């Protein structure tokens, strides 16, 4: 509902990211947070999705080992973790509560990518 | 196939109710939510409102919206418009139809309209 | 409701008479458009459902088209018997049945 | 005419006390518990027809005819109609729709009965029938005596099982309301009530009423005790427990093949159902089972939410009993308790006007399957005319692409449907719906009047160290004087509300009438 | 399966019914397919779930329709309200977003 | 192997079980367990 995200994230060509996503005033456990990568101009690249219940994750083959979506279930702050950062990899992503694949099952359910992350404007500028 | 026999044609007078019946022609009524056509005299069309005897509450006519007490009793082989508080506005040929949500898995050729006969109401 | 009206409302035209009859409602209908025509001295006839795809019956003469705000029930070629008042109900996905005014296509 | 007049508010003094029973007594001081007009209370000095609810009785004085003693003001309810008109002090027990306001000068009613100068006192009292009419017409000395002790000897019982709620006069008028209060009546030797003492009026009176006397000597008397306090704090065990697979079947995109009823075992819980009630028209909310309420509240293990698509003619069969075409080949439901199966048409959602042929079902499967199974088993049909595989020609499909159209009946409209079936026999339930979070646990102010375990006391913070699995703490004798907040850590030690003994210090009612407490 | 917001630079001034093709590839039922509005540089809103359908937040002025592979968001009279960035989704088949068709100005 | 036996646990003030006394272990323990204490004075106690 606010899904508080990080900002102009300063990573490097050969670093790993811990993007923030404060799972906002919703019952965190009963949902799943998807993500998309808004590569500048490239709409949004399908990032993946964390099941806020169990952590079932449909990553992106693009970022197979790169994107490794994790979360601080305690302080409810989503951490969609991508290694392989670089200037060409410096592109903003967002959170989204995945109601397409309704959580708890990793299975397609009614609804869209639900309420969204603030925005992680990853500045890996070189 | 199906005919949806309707009652007749008589005039009804203000304050009271107008009774008409879309009667059951050899089964083929259960799904067939008997809604109700009005067909305003010669100015325009209308939908009398019908009942939803398909396992729930009834829809009421948008045009009249509150005293369209449209009951319809399908098992009894009769439909009704049951418009209490009639005045004059009727003057019409209220039809019974198989209004859009009323197809059978049979009779798809009479698709989503098995119309009736019509009832001339007036003052 | 979208409280169905059609806008052209009284398109006068004889045989053929390249036709445009459009049930442009108050607002948008998407794929929720009936196009009606009434056969006088009888019960109504719903020819077309959403924007197109005529019923088996009431032949192709009355032809549904148009996808936007205004959905065009144009006649390719009518004949003297195609005098039929073009009101238009709108099948609302929960029943609302708002019919029209009558865009009769005529003959002399 | 409407000859109306004014109002007031007066202090109903030491009067309004009636012989509570037909028992003689002599030189006693009885201690009754009836319904009286508490001493020094407020009477509403009407001067003007009101509607005047009947709160258990009326000390109804007057100074200048009759009263309508029903509950509704019309020809309906058998409104009793007294009248005192110098011919007979008699009644009217009929309905008589809305006597204009006063003085008609009749319905299929009832039986009948017969028999500003002064103080026609009247304590009408109705108690489970027998509207009783104690009274005394005291020829008072004009205005000088709206107090002075007088008792109200009964007049008649009139056993009338009728429920009164209103009344009013017609052609003074101090309506006072009776309450349950214990008095101490003082019968003289002739047998008359000469005095009384409202026990809960004030400390002194309460002392007289425990000593059972009208004069107390000097000393300190322990009359009664003291404490109550309400404020509900119901801070609850959970904090953020996972909801349920609810709002996942109610809101799923693709349900199962119909015979593969997608029962799950709905998960651990906070399946606090109310997200049930919110939804738009279901067109099938009828709880097939227990009442469509109480599911949020009741705590069953799992309700095994099933998920499948149908079309209306099959949906008709989805109900307890109600065996029919699909609950006659494919999808059957037991005697009752199919959770709260919630069907709805999915026109826009499972069929397009191409007349979708998507979801496979089984008509002619073999026969009706037994109540509430899972039928991934889609055993083929015994169609005869052949021994080899039973199927008649070849391949008698229990695979019927639902084959419907948005132009059919809803009996043949697409239908996506959610089913439930609760479990409650074995090892304690998983699913349930407790409240939560009354408030801000309410450290001091003897209010925090529960916590998890029900407690009633002053409940605030502590300084104990509860061994972080231990939750509440007894004292040496099994009274829990400590608790931890469930949703937070908060070792709150509790302490009981307060109490003691109000003892009343008096110089002795011979000296004076002031008391220290 | 892919989506194609055709009028990437649809330039129709406010007050005029337009048409915005987001133009899928399959015959996808909009039961999945949807639309998501983002401020031009912010996170997508739940614009049109049902891909033609109007929810709470959406005014009447926003219009659109479509099925199969030619989803035409036939937008009605326009506003700067309707001048955010709208991304037609596909809940079907591994969600590929839209990238294109804003509605522009003079 | 556990058995049904009554003990006398001794919680300290922090709340922890620092001691215990098996009541049916022997005479002395049984006495502590009827006096509800861990130290008994001299005397003759009627335990059971």
């Amino acid at each position: 509902v606010q899904l508080v995200q990080s900002g102009a994230e300063v990573k490097k060509p050969g670093a790993s990211v811990k993007v923030s996503c404060k799972a906002s005033g919703y019952p965190f456990t009963s949902y799943g947070i998807s993500w998309v990568r808004q590569a500048p101009g490239q709409g949004l690249e399908w990032m993946g999705w964390i099941s806020t219940y169990n952590g079932n994750t449909n990553y992106a083959q693009k970022f197979q080992g790169r994107v490794t979506m994790t979360t601080d279930t305690s302080t409810t702050t989503g951490y969609m973790e991508l290694r392989r950062l670089r200037s060409d990899d410096t592109a903003v992503y967002y959170c989204a509560r995945d109601y397409t694949r309704g959580a708890w099952f990793g299975e397609s359910l009614i609804g869209g990518f639900d309420n969204w992350g603030q925005g992680t404007l990853v500045t890996v500028s070189s | 196939q199906v005919q949806l026999v309707q009652s007749g044609a008589e005039v009804k007078k203000p304050g009271s109710s107008v009774k008409v019946s879309c009667k059951a022609s050899g089964g083929t009524f259960r799904s067939h939510v008997i809604s109700w056509v009005r067909q305003a005299p010669g100015q325009g069309l209308e939908w009398m409102g019908g009942f939803i005897p398909l396992f729930g509450t009834t829809i009421y006519a948008q045009a009249f919206q509150g005293r369209v007490m449209i009951s319809a009793d399908e098992s009894t082989s009769t439909a009704y418009m049951e418009l209490s508080s009639l005045r004059s506005e009727d003057t019409a040929v209220y039809f019974c139809a198989r209004l859009f949500p009323n197809g059978d898995p049979n009779s798809p050729e009479d698709g989503f309209d098995i119309w009736g006969q019509g009832t001339l109401v007036t003052v | 409701d979208i409280q169905m009206t059609q806008s052209p409302s009284s398109l006068s035209a004889s045989v053929g008479d390249r036709v445009t009859i459009t049930c442009q409602a108050s607002q948008d209908i998407g794929n929720y458009l009936n196009w009606y025509q009434q056969k006088p001295g009888k019960a109504p006839k719903l020819l077309i459902y959403d924007a197109s795809h005529l019923e088996t019956g009431v032949p192709s003469r009355f032809s549904g088209s148009g996808s936007g705000t205004d959905f065009t029930f144009t006649i390719s070629s009518l004949q003297p018997e195609d005098i039929a008042t073009y009101y238009c109900q709108r099948y609302d996905d929960l029943p609302s049945y708002t019919f029209g005014q009558g865009t009769k296509v005529e003959i002399k | 005419n409407l000859i109306t007049t004014t109002q007031s508010y007066t202090n109903s003094f030491t009067r309004g006390v009636y012989y509570p029973d037909k028992v003689f007594r002599s030189s006693v001081l009885h201690l009754t518990q009836d319904l009286f007009l508490p001493f020094f209370s407020n009477v509403t000095w009407f001067h003007d027809n009101p509607v005047l609810p009947f709160n258990d009785g009326v000390y109804f004085a007057s100074t200048e005819r009759g009263w309508i003693f029903g509950t509704t003001l019309d020809s309906k309810t058998q409104s009793l109609l007294i009248v005192n008109n110098a011919t007979n002090v008699f009644i009217k027990v009929c309905e008589f729709q809305f006597c204009n306001d006063p003085f008609l000068d009749a319905n299929n009613c009832t039986f009948e009965y017969v028999s500003f100068k002064n103080l026609r006192e009247f304590v009408f009292k109705n108690i489970d029938g027998y509207f009783k009419i104690y009274s005394k017409h005291t020829p008072i000395i004009g205005r000088d005596f709206p107090q002075g002790f007088s008792a109200l000897e009964p007049l008649v019982d009139l056993p009338i099982g009728i429920n009164i709620t209103r009344f009013q006069t017609l052609l003074d008028y101090y309506v006072g309301y009776l309450q349950p209060r214990t008095f101490l009546l003082k019968y003289n030797e002739n047998g008359t009530i000469t005095d009384a003492v409202d026990c809960a009026l004030d400390p002194l009176s309460e002392t007289k009423c425990t000593l059972k006397s009208f004069t107390v000597e000097k000393g300190i008397y322990q009359t009664s005790n003291f404490r109550v306090q309400p404020t509900e704090s119901i801070v609850r065990f959970p904090n953020v427990t996972n909801l349920c697979p609810f709002h996942e079947v109610f809101n799923a995109t693709r349900f199962a093949s119909v015979y593969a009823w997608n029962r799950t075992r709905i998960s651990n819980c906070v399946a606090d159902y109310s997200v049930l009630y919110n939804f738009a028209p279901f067109f099938a909310f009828k709880c097939y089972g227990v009442s469509p309420t109480k599911l949020n509240d009741l705590c069953f293990t799992n309700v095994y939410a099933d998920s499948f698509v149908i079309k209306g003619n099959e949906v008709s069969q989805i109900a307890p009993g109600q065996t029919g075409n699909i609950a006659d080949y494919n999808y059957k439901l037991p005697d009752d308790f199919t959770g709260c199966v919630i069907a709805w048409n999915s026109n826009k959602l499972d069929s397009k006007h191409s007349g979708n042929y998507d979801y496979w079902y089984r008509l002619f499967r073999k026969s009706k399957l037994k109540p509430f199974e899972r039928d991934i088993s889609t055993e083929i049909y015994q169609a005869g005319n052949k021994p080899c595989k039973g199927k008649g020609p070849n391949c008698y499909f229990p695979l019927q692409s639902y084959g419907f159209r948005p132009t059919y009946g809803v009996g043949h409209q697409p239908y996506r449907v959610v089913v439930l079936s609760f479990e409650l026999l074995h090892a304690p339930a998983t699913v349930c719906g407790p409240k939560k979070s009354t408030n801000l646990v309410k450290n001091k102010c003897v209010n925090f009047n529960f916590n998890g375990l029900t407690g009633t006391g002053v409940l605030t913070k502590s300084n104990k160290k509860f061994l972080p699995f231990q939750q509440f703490g007894r004292d040496i004798v099994d009274t829990t004087d400590a608790v931890r907040d469930p949703q937070t850590l908060e070792i709150l030690d509790i302490t009981p509300c307060s109490f003691g003994g109000v003892s009343v210090i008096t110089p002795g009612t011979n000296t004076s009438n002031q008391v220290a407490v | 399966i892919v989506l194609t917001q055709s009028p990437g630079t649809l330039s129709l001034s406010p007050g005029e019914r337009a048409t915005l093709s987001c133009r899928a590839s399959q015959t996808v039922s909009s039961t999945s397919l949807a639309w998501y509005q983002q401020k031009p540089g912010q996170a997508p809103r739940l614009l049109i779930y049902g891909a033609s359908s109007r929810a709470t937040g959406i005014p009447d002025r926003f219009s659109g329709s479509g099925s199969g592979t030619d989803f035409t968001l036939t937008i009605s009279r326009l506003e700067p309200e309707d001048f955010a960035v709208y991304y037609c989704q596909q809940h079907d088949t591994s969600l590929t977003f839209g990238g294109g068709t804003k509605v522009e100005i003079k």
